[PDB]
């Protein structure tokens, strides 16, 4: 959508492939390897 | 953008019209500015924390 940022991703040389792509929030936001780079932030519900 | 509905494209541009920045003024509450009346209560001739 207009005014939104696309899913953060990086292309890097790995296992002799020039463009092995990796992205944020993998495997999923609940089990993410680093929640810090994931745009989905775990939050407890506030009262009301 | 605010929403995402394309209401119109008539006369839309990217000009930075606010080169002189959004104006600023200092908050001074000494005359009651920024305060509000408390519920259904009246306080007379007194100071309240
Ligand atoms: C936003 O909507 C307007 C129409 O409300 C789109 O403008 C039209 O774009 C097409 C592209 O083929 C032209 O044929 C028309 O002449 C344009 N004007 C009108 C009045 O229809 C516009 O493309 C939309 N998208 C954006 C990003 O502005
Ligand atoms: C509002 O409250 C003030 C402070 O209690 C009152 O001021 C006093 O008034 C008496 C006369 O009635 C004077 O002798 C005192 O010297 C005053 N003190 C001060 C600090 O000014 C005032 O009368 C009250 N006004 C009303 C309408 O209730
Ligand atoms: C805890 O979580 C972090 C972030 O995913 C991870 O680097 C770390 O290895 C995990 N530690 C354990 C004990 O699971
Ligand atoms: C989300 O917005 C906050 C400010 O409210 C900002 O600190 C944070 O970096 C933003 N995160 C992303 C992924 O845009
Ligand atoms: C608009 O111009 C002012 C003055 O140079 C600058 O501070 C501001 O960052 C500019 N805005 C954008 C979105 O470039």
């Amino acid at each position: 959508p207009i005014g939104t940022n696309y899913r953060s991703c990086e292309s890097t040389t790995v296992l002799d492939h020039t463009d092995w792509c990796r992205c944020s929030c993998l495997p999923d936001p609940i089990t993410a390897y680093d929640p810090r780079s994931c745009s989905q932030k775990k939050s407890l519900v506030g009262v009301g | 953008v605010i929403g995402d509905f394309n209401c119109t494209n008539f006369a839309i541009n990217d000009l930075n019209t606010t080169v002189p920045r959004i104006s600023e003024y200092v908050v001074d509450v000494s005359y009651g500015l920024g305060t509000y009346y408390i519920l259904d209560r009246v306080y007379l001739n007194t100071t309240i924390l």
